């Protein structure tokens, strides 16, 4: 149990340093719009080969 | 960490719902209300911390 606290405390501190990670690019526009463009005309792009196919 | 312990508890809630069913079909009555008992404890201590991360 004791060395259970040490792992479950470390993967919190991992958990805890993704989250500030995030938080870095949380109401950061410019990087976030970016980001979501990217992923939103990829899958345009994917389903207009899908209908020329 | 408030979040990922509300997450544990509620799929621990869970696994005592499983505890409850497989009580159910050996028929152990006892072991059925225990895990009852448990969910209850279980999602009171869910509903703090997601009181607490809320």
């Amino acid at each position: 149990a004791t060395s259970a606290f040490e792992r479950m405390e470390n993967k919190v501190l991992d958990m805890e340093a993704t989250s500030q990670a995030a938080g870095e690019l949380a109401g950061f526009g410019i990087e976030n719009q970016f980001a979501q463009l990217e992923a939103s005309s990829g899958v345009e792009d994917e389903l207009a080969a899908l209908k020329a196919s | 960490r408030t979040e990922q312990r509300l997450n544990q508890d509620t799929q621990e809630a869970k696994k005592w719902e499983d505890r409850a069913k497989l009580a159910l079909t050996n028929g152990e009555e006892n072991l059925a209300r225990e895990a009852l008992a448990r969910k209850k404890s279980l999602t009171d201590t869910a509903a703090a911390y997601q009181t607490q991360l809320a």
